[PDB]
């Protein structure tokens, strides 16, 4: 049989690697790179200069921690070649010169970056081939419908894409900019109104970590305030890595609230529910009941508890009642843009899909917008 | 060439295990263990 | 939280086993490697984490694999000529061209799985027995 | 109104009744024809339009009256695999110069009687069987 393909996402927050055809992603690691700060006055330890990966979140005192992707947009390249690098020879043990690669890319986004992905993975690594996919089409690949709208939200981008049986609408495809890192950082916001500060690098990471332990969507934003306000039975504890104990309470629920009211960020834009149903209405009138019923929710920053059944009454409240809406929201959704990738390279026609490396020899880096979509 | 002692551990290093599966053995897809449902036609046959 | 349950439920099962198995045939077969390599001087390693961590098995391993001879490890029993010994191997292999990525000399004392398996795997592919 | 319920009354009996019946006794026969070839293989059909979903019998029908192997099937249970299987053996009847419309995978995969029914006449009709 012929070699299995690499599938890597490169999301803004965490990279996802493993073979095509397996239920799941083989390495899972923070997307970060980090670089020491004090001076070391130890002789004979270690010389490295860069710590990448779980690795650097291994020792965050004494490094300043940065990311590569930011809103789905590579800005420094030296620390994504470390970062590919760490997952290829480190975290997979294989040689990138016999797998074919797919990547993961946003819908809307700077062109060249396509080009420069292209550029590196045929040139440093010598691939023989590599293909580029968007990331909703892959969500819904593993969703396994044809027809639907997919709604996507990550650390860098949140993205709705229609598709009607196999045919995308380009012009409703909507991007949105507010995603994970914005929570964490209106959290940090929010927090520091009960006295705690957290002003380093390496504290965002504990923040994050409180988000994702201690955040649900209330159901009525109103009701849940009065009801944090009359009683202390909303309040949970949080113990720090120092063995201090915090205590969130109010908190909890008005850090993912900024999803569907992006006023208290001071964006003027507007919330998910209201991008969903705008990306809907743009589409013809007949397939719009089919993508009632059909919504897919995607990516990590959907796993709060509670998002399903806010996301449905919205929906609900904006249609016409004579339409049913059912929101799809698979429990292992955090790894479906790569699921859906490691169905598409398993495929029969996809071994015609791949920008060879002779075409790329030809045609030069700009032959990415004639294959990929 | 002129080294037969290693390339046979790269050879091994393509499969998703570092031993190559069982031919018996049924692939991941079909093995009812895949995360995303089947289709409709199949369930119901 | 029964969504949250089966997200984490999932990701506690099928990536770790699918991680495990793969590591441990690696790790098997880089044993039945080294072994074969190290047969020629008076040396045999019974652990892949464990022998390698003191560091005179790898200046040895790249003492017979060069062929060519290597300045003498420190002797001392304590960490920090450990480190020592490891520093001077990772020296040897940045002359010789191999790009090594998140390499210290404290992650192989410390006993790292992943990078102690990937430094092995960077030793067969892009060096050079010669 | 009650000229409209008339026309309507006069279609929904006719042209339905006499389409079903003959839909009905040319499904039959259909049947009957293609478990015949499929014996060989020692697999059998028992209704037309939801056996033809999957691909499987499809390709192995072609399997025995082209004599000629067709590439494997795509080792899947999802719909966009029976997609792939469909569009193989659509592909491999295009290749032998059999002329077919109206006629993608997802009228297959979907269950359509009528161009199920197409499918298999085109079959029986165009198509060189060699021994
Ligand atoms: N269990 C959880 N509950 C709530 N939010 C979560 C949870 N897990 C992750 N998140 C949020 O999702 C983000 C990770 O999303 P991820 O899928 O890594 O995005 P991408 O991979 O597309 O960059 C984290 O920043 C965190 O804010």
């Amino acid at each position: 049989d012929d070699i299995a393909a690499l599938v890597v996402d490169n999301g803004s927050g965490m990279c996802k690697a493993g073979f095509a055809g397996d239920d799941a992603p083989r390495a899972v690691f923070p997307s970060i790179v980090g670089r020491p700060r004090h001076q070391g006055v130890m002789v004979g330890m270690g010389q490295k200069d860069s710590y990448v990966g779980d690795e650097a979140q291994s020792k965050r005192g004494i490094l300043t921690l940065k990311y590569p992707i930011e809103h789905g947009i590579v800005t420094n390249w030296d620390d994504m070649e470390k970062i590919w690098h760490h997952t290829f020879y480190n975290e997979l043990r294989v040689a990138p010169e016999e797998h074919p690669v797919l990547l993961t890319e946003a819908p809307l986004n700077p062109k060249a970056n396509r080009e420069k992905m292209t550029q590196i993975m045929f040139e440093t690594f010598n691939t023989p081939a590599m293909y580029v996919a968007i990331q909703a089409v892959l969500s819904l690949y593993a969703s396994g419908r044809t027809t639907g709208i997919v709604m996507d939200s990550g650390d860098g981008v949140t993205h709705t894409v229609p598709i009607y049986e196999g045919y995308a609408l380009p012009h409703a495809i909507l991007r949105l900019d507010l995603a994970g890192r914005d929570l964490t950082d209106y959290l940090m916001k929010i927090l520091t109104e009960r006295g705690y500060s957290f002003t380093t690098t390496a504290e965002r990471e504990i923040v994050r970590d409180i988000k994702e332990k201690l955040c649900y969507v209330a159901l009525d934003f109103e009701q849940e305030m009065a009801t944090a306000a009359s009683s202390s039975s909303l309040e949970k504890s949080y113990e720090l890595p120092d063995g201090q104990v915090i205590t969130i309470g109010n908190e909890r629920f008005r850090c993912p609230e900024a999803l569907f009211q992006p006023s208290f960020l001071g964006m003027e834009s507007c919330g998910i529910h209201e991008t969903t149903f705008n990306s809907i209405m743009k589409c013809d009138v007949d397939i719009r009941k089919d993508l009632y019923a059909n919504t897919v929710l995607s990516g990590g920053t959907t796993m709060y508890p509670g998002i399903a059944d806010r996301m449905q009454k919205e929906i609900t409240a904006l249609a016409p009642s004579t339409m049913k809406i059912k929101i799809i929201a698979p429990p292992e959704r955090k790894y479906s843009v790569w699921i859906g990738g490691s169905i598409l390279a398993s495929l029969s026609t996809f071994q015609q899909m791949w920008i060879s490396k002779q075409e790329y020899d030809e045609s030069g880096p700009s032959i990415v917008h004639r294959k990929c979509f | 060439s002129k080294h037969l002692i290693e390339d046979l551990i790269i050879e091994s290093s393509k499969f998703p295990a570092a031993q190559p599966p069982d031919p018996n053995q049924p692939a991941k897809i079909e093995t009812d263990y895949w995360p995303c449902p089947p289709s409709l036609a199949v369930v119901e046959t | 939280d029964n969504d949250n349950s089966s997200a984490r439920l999932f990701e506690r099962s099928r990536i770790k086993a699918l991680a495990d198995e793969r590591e441990v045939v690696q790790k098997k077969t880089f044993t039945k490697w080294v072994n074969s390599h190290l047969a020629r001087v008076s040396c045999r390693i019974t652990d892949l984490y464990k022998d390698l961590r003191d560091g005179r098995m790898l200046i040895k391993l790249l003492e017979v694999l060069s062929g060519e001879m290597l300045p003498k490890p420190t002797k001392g029993k304590m960490r920090i000529h450990c480190l020592e010994n490891v520093d001077k191997a990772l020296q040897f292999l940045k002359e010789q061209r191999v790009h090594l990525e998140n390499m210290g000399s404290h992650d192989i004392v410390d006993g790292n799985h992943r990078l102690v398996l990937g430094l092995i795997w960077t030793i067969i592919l892009r060096f050079q027995i010669q």
